[PDB]
């Protein structure tokens, strides 16, 4: 049973340094096989960036020119990713992997991943969401069901958790991903149907968390 | 300059060199020879009937400077069969001098 | 320098079906091809290599086909834990390339979105801005048309959607759309709408307010 699993750093701002950890356990990193690092952009591009071998010898994909090292300890059974100067177009999902081979018919491929580690490169500060009502024109309805809900706008950085009455109502919700603003801060909402007959006899409540900032808020969402 | 990928890829050569020669080489002195053929590992001539058949250490294998001098072995009984147990579905090979056992239980892993 | 292209960057199917993604190489690599599998919660496992073998712990229903430049992976039989985007990877030659991925998901029966709009609330005005966000609920396919009209004149370059993940239990999307304004701007008009075409509904659906009745 072989597991690898990336740590490092979320966020990073532009122009600094990024490194990354890749910690194997259930295999020996100086035996055998080459160990790899491989990141996948927003838009599904999956680029490969480099390997460190059993031995330390490194081999790196061309396009990432100069601003990549892939090194290892050994004695930690670990090895690490670092990448220069990072911009905005290094924000991606950092995997590292495994590479074996078949010697049947000289197949080479990776059989085992990490989950992947998220990298934002960005300069905003961080900034908690404002929390705003999102509730129908009218207040009185002749359809069975309505919709509720808030919107959570200008925070930075990912991620928020929205909760409903807190935790108590699960069912109806939709929290939706979060956009990137023109701005640099990010945008949702989250949503509920309920019935119709519930408003006025039932309180709804949207709980806003955004630990970056320590904040966290409640809305009571009602029909002005 | 030393890793699985570069091995992988001298291994894919080596299989590509022993092809041509399965193919290419000219048929063997009589018709009674054990036939040429690449077993994953190394590429065997055609024998001798009654003669063993040596085979330099495979050159793509990681450690191919501690055994220059090396070489693998077959037998090639008086009837034109690679010998071989009745125990056993591969020919008898003997690769006792080509060793370097993690790197070597990848290389036979089929 | 090989250019890994899957064709398909989206594909829909219904349980039980077969389903086939498909990758060509810009060169010939010699059957070194590989199948990744990229599960939404971001998960990577290996399927197949060299073409048609089948990592061991993989499903049966995975195989692979082809040779020269091109590629297949085939579902013998599509389940929802299928749900997952597939990359093909030539191994081959150095740099390692991959396709641009086949994200994968349940094809249904039409459901109409149900469609709710939303003013900008009295406490987002007094900060300087307005957002009018329409919401389309529980729907299938994801192909819809949302228009924002604002006295009923169209607008442009002032709106952005989000869309959920597929639904695991029923298979339906929702989503929202917001339209961002100035304060001024909003104060500006008065009629608000979102207009919403989709095959589930026979003629597309308005849902509209006075910014005057919030």
């Amino acid at each position: 049973d072989v597991q690898l699993q990336e740590s490092g750093p979320g966020l990073v701002k532009p122009s600094q340094s990024l490194s990354l950890t890749c910690t194997v356990t259930g295999y020996s990193i100086t035996s055998t096989y080459d160990w790899h690092w491989i990141r996948h952009f927003p838009g599904n591009i999956l680029e490969w960036m480099g390997y460190i071998s059993y031995s330390g010898s490194t081999n790196y994909n061309p396009s990432l020119k100069s601003r990549i090292s892939i090194t290892h300890d050994t004695s930690k059974n670990r090895f690490f990713l670092k990448l220069n100067s990072v911009t905005s177009e290094d924000t991606a999902t950092y995997y590292c992997a495994r590479a074996t081979a078949s010697f049947y018919d000289g197949s080479y491929y990776f059989d085992y991943w990490g989950q992947g580690t998220t990298l934002t490169v960005s300069s905003a500060s961080t900034k908690g969401p404002s929390v705003f009502p999102l509730a129908p024109c009218s207040r009185s309805t002749s359809e069975s069901t309505a919709a509720l809900g808030c919107l959570v706008k200008d925070y930075f950085p990912e991620p928020v958790t929205v909760s409903w009455n807190s935790g108590a109502l699960t069912s109806g919700v939709h929290t939706f991903p979060a956009v990137l603003q023109s701005s640099g801060l990010y945008s949702l909402s989250s949503v509920v149907t309920v019935p119709s007959s519930s408003l006025g006899t039932k309180t709804y409540t949207c709980n806003v968390d955004h630990k970056p900032s320590n904040t966290k808020v409640d809305k009571r969402v009602e029909s002005k | 300059t030393v890793s699985l990928w570069e091995t992988v890829q001298k291994w894919r050569e080596y299989r590509r060199q022993c092809q041509r020669s399965l193919t290419e080489d000219p048929p063997p002195a009589t018709d009674l020879f054990c036939n040429r053929t690449f077993d994953e590992y190394a590429c065997w001539p055609d024998g001798e009937p009654g003669s063993f058949v040596n085979v330099s250490c495979p050159w793509y294998l990681p450690w191919a400077s501690s055994v220059p001098q090396g070489h693998v072995y077959r037998f090639c009984t008086a009837e034109g069969l690679w010998l071989q147990k009745d125990n056993s579905s591969l020919p008898w090979r003997d690769l006792s001098e080509c060793e370097e056992s993690p790197e070597e239980q990848l290389l036979f892993l089929y | 320098d090989i250019q890994m292209t899957q064709t398909t960057s989206s594909l829909s199917a219904s349980l039980g079906d077969r389903v086939t993604i498909s990758c060509r190489a810009s060169q010939d690599i010699s059957n070194y091809l590989n199948w990744y599998q990229q599960k939404p919660d971001g998960t990577v496992k290996l399927l197949i290599y060299y073409t048609s073998r089948l990592h061991s712990g993989v499903p049966s229903r995975f195989s692979g086909s082809g040779s020269g430049t091109d590629y297949s992976l085939t579902i013998s039989s599509l389940e929802q834990e299928d749900v997952a985007t597939y990359f093909c990877q030539q191994g081959n030659t150095l740099p390692f390339t991959f396709g641009s991925g086949t994200k994968l998901e349940i094809k249904r029966t039409v459901a109409a979105p149900s469609v709710f709009i939303f003013p900008p609330s009295d406490e987002q005005l007094k900060s300087g801005t307005a957002s009018v966000v329409c919401l389309l609920n529980n729907f299938y396919p994801r192909e819809a048309k949302v228009q924002w009209k604002v006295d009923n004149a169209l607008q442009s370059g002032n709106s952005q959607e989000s869309v959920t993940e597929q639904d695991s239990k029923d298979s339906t999307y929702s989503l929202s759309s917001t339209l961002t304004l100035s304060k001024a701007d909003y104060e500006k008009h008065k009629v608000y709408a979102c207009e919403v075409t989709h095959q589930g509904l026979s003629s597309p659906v308005t849902k509209s307010f006075n910014r005057g009745e919030c």
